[PDB]
């Protein structure tokens, strides 16, 4: 399941910690940042002990330094079945909802509950269907064989039972599953008869078997206001939930934490890019966080001092001071050559690229001349000139011609400079023409 | 998927939810159009519109569109 | 589909909502030797019959499908 | 086991029976000249007699503004409807703010309605219609483990039972007052008619047949506006996938809200009904616009408006909206000369110290003295609320080296772990590239 | 009742003569002599009718008593005359353009009268015999309706069959028919039969049997706008958005062709035009288009008589550059007459807050009414409207029914005013938020 | 004969089996850094194994952008998915530009799927329905089922159909003596046309005569598809295609765009996870094109930011062509290409050069050649000479006025008097700009 290529993050599988919240120098897939991780280890404990809501804390750092990296890693470290919710800062711009009702629906996204509930199933293999029907069809008689590797039954067929089986075409050799109580038959493929495939059943026909639903707060939102169904959350367009279904949904959710039907499971709103919001989404973001149904919203930055949008001032992180002083910092710091090689290591590994070691030396040294980035993006691009000679190992010249070919910033910016007549300024003026 | 005690407790009436207490409340007892209680308003409604019964604007309040 | 596991009243509710006998009857129209049994053998009037053939008519023939 | 998120140490405004605050009551520290307007706003209220008056508290941030307005919600109790609001909600792109300023008004209002459910539930034993091609009516007798019951029916609630396929030995569910009609499942009597069924099968209800019970329904005119002006049309008692056209919302004229106003009246003068008024809370009231100020002085002087409680911390700053127009709180003075304002004043260090010991209390930990001096000293130097939001990471580090009490060195590493936002603005200017 | 003691609901109609001379205190209203001779000479105007589109201002300082003088000509209008009270924030609209908000605002004020006869026979059906001819074409009826006192029987046409079809009646169903329009509606089930079905059901309901004579004689007077004739004949069911609002830009045709039956139904004599008064009460956040509009729309045979009121001085016109009287254009001051307000003294504030003190049901002293006078003479009137109430709670708090002097020096000292906030604000500016968002949290430097 | 529009002259980047660009190849004249690097960025779309870069194509006006860009797409071939954008197509009235460009980027990921489809197919000879016992019973059809009799080629089946089926059976208005199409899949119902055995020319609907169906009546045949991943995802947002209600009225309704939520997204996914699982899907990524990047603003820029870092993202190749500009949006940030530097950092910026004089004149003699049109020699180098003069583009563009004027004289070759007359009736910016400087009336 989850078909991916590979990603910019793929490489990351959790934070690298121990028993004592203190990590190692290289596990998991992170290196180097030992501060930020072990803050990230406290909030992922914060998390799953599940015993307050509405934290804030704010990931901030130069560029190209691991913090969307951090939330990967506590997002992978999290686990299943706890909700994990990662948008950016301009996808609540909408144009059928409000900005203050999307990130409603983003922190009540977060919040899951937990019912446990058992069904009862008959999973087998079909024998022999003997069904006898008269001339106009108002009585059929049905007998149905089916077994597992333990035991061999022969049932006495009702109408309903006889119409579902015609229905969905069975027959001898299948494997197919019968719930009594809603009449769905699900079949399952063949059994292993030669004479898509899948193992015969073992053990007793008739199973009961508990499944355990996680349900966000949401979709309960979205199922009990009537005047959208439960596709909404498929198509999208709820459109402006009010607030008494909320507030009904909230009570019977207390009222069933103390019956024991159902329990609270608290999840991550990761809000990346945080400074494109709005100075109204913060002030949203003031009083939604003083909530008992409110998640840990983890904010992640790179602006330092820039102006607040929707203003005309300045604010450190471009984040007003109501927002700052209801959030803890953690900062991430910049990296080594040694953190630069291990992550390039890390990254050559991960695309399954064989490097040389003076390959690796030169890709280190333009890595802490220019930036950690360009140089990860240099590998993938260096394997196919290395493939396009045949030749398996990445060589120094290979890197030398994937850094002739395709160029840097710092490169680019100068090249601009020195021949600005041939490109459109701010004015809109440009030159075409080679003579005079 | 969905659980079964959010359809029973939340959808269907048992003995300890009101849902069709409340929706006979709000939606009969309640109702503007309602000529038991709002005669006068019917009234003007059927001058207005010229419709020959006084119950068509009850009836066509609480269809849906395309039953309607 | 929306499933719930062990309860027969989702079920009627999902069959009434999507296979509804007046929408159906509405987007469709009556076979002819049916609506001499009902007019003529059983005393059916015109006027208690439902309402029939009220999907809208494509352009051509060729409208009309997708294969 | 239990959730605390910023408040819930908070359970009133810790006056005595004379309106005299005490200083440690109810969760509250210090503050008392707030707690007591808010006490004497309580009392009026509670009078349930005028409309329209607001009031505005004003002051620092971190100084107890939301905290004094949830504890007047849990003054007032659960019965009186209490509304809370940011002033950012009001932009809707489906209305405009005035129709949603007016909404969030009426959503103030409550109603108290005396009402009687009653049930019959068990399995069919009989169903015996009886004509005069129309059904006169129709016998059902139903059975329980205490006996059976023998009940006439009209037709409309037979119309609904072959709505649901009910056939002899169902478990069927009846109420009276709404004609209701449930079934449930086939009775566990009939489960060996066949090997394999597509029914599902339920035991007999131990209980009677006929049930009664006294219920209090509380609405909202809100809820009735809503109810009384549904665009498309009415809806079906279950329907899990919605319309085909989607209904957004309308600007509801003032013709429906005279109407109900008028059937409510009536209903009122019965004995029926009990109209409860209540209070509408909208914090950071700086947010809104010169035409949302505008359209609240007109609320405001209505026959049925609610109490209004506003909340900000600005000085003396723009009005959003205009470009030249400096006033003090961002309230522009045509509304300031309608409210009261109430001042809430900052904290020194011993009550910084007690509301630190408050929290680690309802937290759930143990904090030495030593380190709770430094926790305080923490506080008065940065913030109140960067020393509160710091025990539960003090917590987490006491208890991952096996210890259960807070030792200043988890103090210390929580500090260094986890900035304020000074130290971060001073990591910022000196910086090179973007922190 | 569902009203509670508004801010000025102790205004019942303007103080005034047979003279238009007003009284110095009537009617709930004290003071301002000239603007109350004006208001009565636009009531009078509005009660003739024959003047179309005339436009006045009412302008004055802020809490002068412009809304408490339209509150008295609303109630001095008397009812089924249109009093159409709308804000300026409220034609800024997401579904509608401000022209066609303005126009239907302009046609909620004017409406036409229209009277009916009504021969309503309301009982109990006892029961009702149905005879049907051998070919079918034509069905008769005889019913069988009672009231508490007496019961006749009646021949019934094949339109009254069908229509008796339809709503259906099970023979103790109340209804009740017209003679001459032949109406047909069912109120409910009588009350004789609640204990014969044992389950009620969806749509049933009890009502009490009529009693007295069944065949009743009424004459109803029925007042429509033309902005309900629009919206009715906009659609095929149009009532939906005459309560939902859902109109949605109607077009100019169905005006015209409404204003020309209006015309015919005048000149016929079935209805006659009732005229009416639009009040838009903070008239000076409208736009400059919404203005013009307004300018060529007050000179239209069928307009209501416009009243405006505002508080600016010389600002800014909303949607231009430059500043202006009233915050209004100069073209939209020159059709226009100014109703002026001026402030109060010490005696008219006194007089003031003891009637506001007398609809409240507070009973001050007089030392505690002259701390008030004192109070509402150095800040404004509504503070000491607000002290008074607040005030008497403190009193009840303490097991006392009169308020006093100390009552009301511990109201003042708990709630305040706008010069104690600014002067507060301004000796502490550093803990608040400034323009540019700077603010010290800490209070250890 | 054949239509041409600034472009398919070129047929690819014309590179030898070692990479290396010929000088004169393809169409292409020059620019051989840039097009080694793209041969290097076709080789990486190729392998199939990346997910979320993206290249830059920076340079002049004129320069061969764009043509980079469309020779690239002509040398991954018509399989791989390729969807070309300018910047101004982001902005929509029905749905916010963030959902559009999620949308483009599913766009551009390919599937080919392996399907199954079970067929009844046959020529109607019965068509008998029966009733039920109460019509008038409120629940329930009309009618209970239908006996259809199908005959096909050295076969013949019966079949009593559901009452739901034979709604899109009469759907379709077939009749006795129709050859139809009925698909188990999804229940959907094709008349293919009247039969052949009965008569032809006695009919007044123009209808279509079809020869009876080989085979048997069922059947079961696999059909090669290719869907991309915004057909699954519009597929399931708006729903037709079943026989349902929901379904026939999704059919009739004005479509509209919708935000559709990542809980979609990801259950398409797991169904194509499962798909290919199974071993009858095979995934095709592909090439989003996105010309003139400038026009974006700070928005859809940070947005891109989190959306390169998906798994699922394609190769995304841009092109800008300004100096040191503003990001739109913004009010005093500087970046170049005006692109922001966070967005800068995830690049690979290809540089593009300008020309020279022969590499003017023989791309005016190749566009010559392709428009079917003789020059000599001398107009030929008054040509070049214009075009170094003025601009390679109006050099370009005067080609055909000049064929005009040489055609209309009675004659095959184009002259020096032609050029010159093109000249004197047809304008450059250049010209027109000083023509505007000395005018009287704003002309
Ligand atoms: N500690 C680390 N361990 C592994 N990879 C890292 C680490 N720090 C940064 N990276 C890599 O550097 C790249 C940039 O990291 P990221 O935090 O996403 O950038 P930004 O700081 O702009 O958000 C990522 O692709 C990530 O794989
Ligand atoms: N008197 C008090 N006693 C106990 N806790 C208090 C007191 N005053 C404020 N607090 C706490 O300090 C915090 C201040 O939050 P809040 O009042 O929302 O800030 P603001 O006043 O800026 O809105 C709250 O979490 C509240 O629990
Ligand atoms: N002449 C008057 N008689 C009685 N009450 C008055 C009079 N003038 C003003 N008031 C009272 O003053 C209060 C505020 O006056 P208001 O009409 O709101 O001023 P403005 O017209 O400037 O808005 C109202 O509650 C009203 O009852
Ligand atoms: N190397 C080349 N060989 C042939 N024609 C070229 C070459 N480079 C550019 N052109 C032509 O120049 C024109 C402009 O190139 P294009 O990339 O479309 O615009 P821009 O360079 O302004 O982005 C195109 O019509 C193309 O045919």
């Amino acid at each position: 399941k989850s078909l991916s290529l590979i990603a910019a993050h793929s490489h990351i599988t959790g934070l690298g910690l121990d028993e004592n919240l203190q990590p190692r120098p290289t596990s998991e897939g992170m290196v180097g940042q030992l501060q930020a991780r072990r803050a990230a280890g406290v909030i992922l404990k914060m998390v799953q002990n599940g015993t307050i809501a509405g934290r804030a804390v704010l990931v901030a750092g130069p560029p190209s330094t691991g913090k969307t990296a951090l939330a990967m890693g506590v997002s992978q470290s999290l686990g299943k079945d706890v909700p994990f919710t990662a948008i950016a800062g301009s996808e609540i711009f909408s144009l059928e909802l409000s900005k203050t009702e999307a990130l409603t629906q983003a922190f009540r996204k977060s919040i899951g509950i937990k019912i446990k509930e058992e069904t009862e199933l008959i999973e087998g293999e079909v024998v022999e269907i003997q069904i006898d029907r008269s001339i106009t069809g108002g009585h059929k008689q049905g007998k149905l064989t089916i077994k597992t590797t333990d035991m061999e039954t022969i049932y006495e067929l009702g109408n309903k039972m006889i119409d579902g089986l015609t229905k969905e075409k069975v027959l001898a050799g299948d494997v197919i599953s019968i719930d009594k109580a809603s009449g769905k038959i699900t079949k399952l493929g063949r059994s292993f008869a030669r004479s898509r495939f899948v193992q015969c059943p073992e053990g007793e026909l008739q199973k009961r078997k508990t499944v355990v639903h996680t349900v966000s707060l949401h979709e309960i939102d979205v199922i009990n206001s009537r005047t959208q169904g439960f596709l909404a959350l498929f198509t999208g367009d709820t459109g402006e939930i009010r607030s008494e279904v909320r507030d009904q949904i909230n009570t019977k959710v207390a009222e069933w934490k103390e019956e024991g039907k159902a329990e609270i499971v608290p999840g991550v709103l990761f809000i990346d890019e945080v400074h494109m919001l709005d100075i109204e989404c913060f002030s949203f973001i003031n009083r939604a966080l003083e909530d008992e149904f409110a998640p840990i919203v983890m904010m992640a930055t790179n602006r330092g001092v820039s102006k607040t949008r929707g203003t005309n001032y300045k604010s450190p992180h471009g984040l007003p001071l109501d927002l700052l002083d209801r959030s803890i910092i953690i900062t991430t710091k910049s990296y080594n050559e040694q953190e630069i090689k291990t992550i390039l290591s890390i990254r050559a590994q991960e695309e399954e690229v064989e490097l040389s070691s003076d390959a690796l030396d030169l890709l280190t040294k333009t890595g802490v001349e220019t930036s950690l980035r360009y140089s990860s993006n240099l590998i993938s691009v260096a394997q196919q000139i290395a493939m396009k000679r045949k030749n398996n190992t990445v060589e120094v010249e290979d890197v030398k011609r994937a850094y002739l070919l395709f160029l840097d910033s710092a490169r680019s910016v100068k090249y601009v400079q020195e021949n600005e007549s041939q490109y459109i300024d701010d004015q809109g003026n440009v030159q075409i023409s080679i003579a005079k | 998927s969905l659980p079964r005690l959010i359809y029973e407790d939340l959808i269907l009436p048992n003995y300890n939810n009101d849902v069709d207490i409340a929706n006979k409340l709000k939606n009969v007892k309640f109702n503007i159009f309602n000529p038991s209680t709002n005669y006068e308003l019917c009234l003007f409604l059927s001058k207005l519109t010229g419709e020959p019964s006084l119950n068509e604007f009850f009836r066509v309040s609480t269809t849906p569109l395309l039953k309607r | 589909t929306i499933e719930v596991l062990g309860s027969s009243h989702v079920t009627n509710s999902i069959n009434n909502e999507l296979f509804d006998p007046l929408i159906s009857q509405a987007l469709s129209d009556i076979p002819a030797i049916t609506q001499y049994n009902m007019h003529v053998k059983k005393g059916i009037p015109v006027e208690d019959f439902p309402k029939t053939g009220l999907f809208p008519e494509p352009l051509n023939k060729n409208f009309s499908s997708n294969i | 086991v239990t959730r605390t998120a910023a408040h819930t140490h908070i359970k009133g405004l810790g006056l005595d029976e004379s309106g005299v605050a005490k200083r440690v009551e109810g969760g509250f520290v210090g503050q008392i000249e707030a707690r007591e307007a808010c006490g004497v706003i309580v009392d009026l209220i509670k009078a349930k007699k005028m409309s329209g008056r607001a009031i505005l508290l004003a002051g620092g941030p971190s100084t107890g503004k939301t905290a004094l307005a949830l504890a007047i919600s849990q003054e007032l109790g659960p019965k009186v409807p209490f509304c809370p609001l940011v002033g950012s909600e009001l932009y809707s792109v489906e209305v405009k703010k005035t129709e949603t300023l007016m909404e969030n008004f009426r959503r103030a209002i409550g109603l108290r309605i005396k009402e009687t459910k009653e049930v019959y539930e068990g399995e069919v034993t009989e169903l015996t219609p009886e004509d005069a091609k129309t059904i006169s009516h129709v016998i059902v007798g139903l059975k329980s483990a205490k006996g059976t019951k023998t009940l006439r029916l009209d037709p409309t609630i037979y119309e609904s039972i072959q709505r649901e396929k009910v056939s002899i030995g169902d478990v069927i569910y009846i109420e009276a007052n709404t004609g209701a009609v449930k079934r449930v499942g086939r009775s566990d009597a009939y489960a060996t008619e066949f090997d394999l069924e597509t029914e599902e099968y339920v035991p007999l209800p131990k209980g009677e047949v006929h049930k009664k019970k006294e219920i209090v329904q509380d609405v909202t005119l809100h809820d009735l506006d809503v109810a009384n002006a549904r665009p498309q049309g009415g809806q079906d008692v279950i329907s899990m996938m919605g319309q085909l056209l989607k209904p957004k919302k309308t600007e509801i004229t003032e013709k429906l809200r005279q109407e109900v106003n008028k059937v409510v009246a009536k209903y009122i003068d019965q004995g029926v009904a009990e109209l409860i008024p209540g209070v509408l809370f909208i914090d950071e009231v700086n947010m809104l616009d010169i035409e949302i100020f505008t359209y609240l002085n007109k609320a405001l002087e209505s026959n049925i408006a609610p109490v209004v409680v506003l909340a900000s911390n600005r000085g003396m700053t723009t009005v959003r909206g205009t470009e030249d127009v400096i006033s003090p709180h961002g309230v522009p003075p045509d509304l300031i000369d309608r409210l009261l304002i109430v001042r809430t004043l900052p904290y020194d260090k011993d009550e910084i110290r007690t509301i630190i010991e408050r929290r680690a209390t309802v937290e759930r930990l143990q904090v030495e003295s030593s380190a709770l001096d430094l926790l305080a000293t923490m506080g008065t130097e940065t913030s109140l609320r960067y020393a509160l939001q710091l025990l539960a990471p003090c917590g987490i580090l006491a208890q991952t080296s096996n210890r259960k009490e807070i030792v200043v060195n988890d103090v210390n590493e929580a500090k260094l772990l986890f900035l304020d936002a000074k130290r971060s603005t001073k990591i910022l200017e000196t910086s090179a590239n973007y922190l």
